[PDB]
């Protein structure tokens, strides 16, 4: 489950 | 998501950042979901507020339904000049 900080 | 979706509008900060995550997206199998908010950061201070939970539907009037993880974060990084989201709230 891949996050991404933006 | 069609019935009781919200606009958001955010222009960047300085560092080109809005104060969001995100989780999912095609190659996941899982939809786009707005994972954390920064506090004091455009995705926190604008109106209406991103909230923690929502399904992103439309990236800059974009459906990232069939897209990537890597291509949502990419297509967010290129509106930096606001950023335009559609979300359904949970």
């Amino acid at each position: 489950s891949k996050e991404t900080p933006l | 998501p069609h019935d009781n979706l919200v606009l958001i509008r955010m222009k960047p900060d300085e560092n080109g950042r809005f104060g969001f995550n995100v989780k999912g997206g095609y190659d996941q199998k899982m939809p786009v979901i707005v994972s954390r908010v920064a506090p004091g950061t455009p995705a926190d201070l604008c109106v209406p507020r991103l909230n923690e939970g929502d399904q992103v539907v439309l990236i800059n009037g974009r459906d990232i339904a069939e897209h990537t993880h890597d291509q949502v974060v990419l297509f967010i990084k290129a509106s930096c000049g606001e950023l335009m989201l559609l979300v359904r709230p949970n």
